[PDB]
């Protein structure tokens, strides 16, 4: 949902390579 | 580097932009704000999904680029450099918690440009 800045991005460093 | 557009930092009503921290304020305190967005005039590297970023507030800016590459999901052959404030991070010695208050303005949002050139100035 983007209707609103609700929640940014999540930037986890688990999802890295 | 005669600009033409204006700059999301420029742009946005600071006092908006200010705002939108607000929320991140209030619900990701233990978080870094940023607002990446592709350098004015990039061809090379796409649209990143998405314009703002939470970044851990226990890792080092360097992250931040790792995590990047993720989100445009490049290749090896590929080139892409996260620019702070409109300056590389060559030296990525600082906590993306520091680099944040180090650079972001009272605003409390950090504005980087990345894009497939570290060397472009």
């Amino acid at each position: 949902m983007s209707g609103g800045d609700d929640d940014w991005t999540h930037l986890s460093s688990k999802e890295v390579d | 580097s005669m600009p033409s557009e204006k700059t999301f930092k420029q742009r946005r009503s600071f006092e908006q932009r200010v705002e939108d921290v607000r929320l991140i304020r209030e619900q990701h305190p233990t978080k870094i704000p940023v607002i990446i967005e592709r350098y004015k005039g990039e061809k090379q590297l796409p649209v990143l999904d998405k314009t703002k970023f939470l970044v851990p507030d226990h890792v080092n800016m360097s992250e931040l680029i790792k995590i990047i590459r993720r989100r445009l999901q490049l290749n090896a052959n590929q080139a892409f450099f996260l620019l702070v404030n409109g300056h590389s991070m060559v030296s990525v010695s600082t906590p993306i918690s520091e680099v944040y208050e180090s650079e972001r303005d009272e605003d409390g949002f950090l504005y980087m440009v990345y894009a497939s050139q570290e060397t472009f100035g």
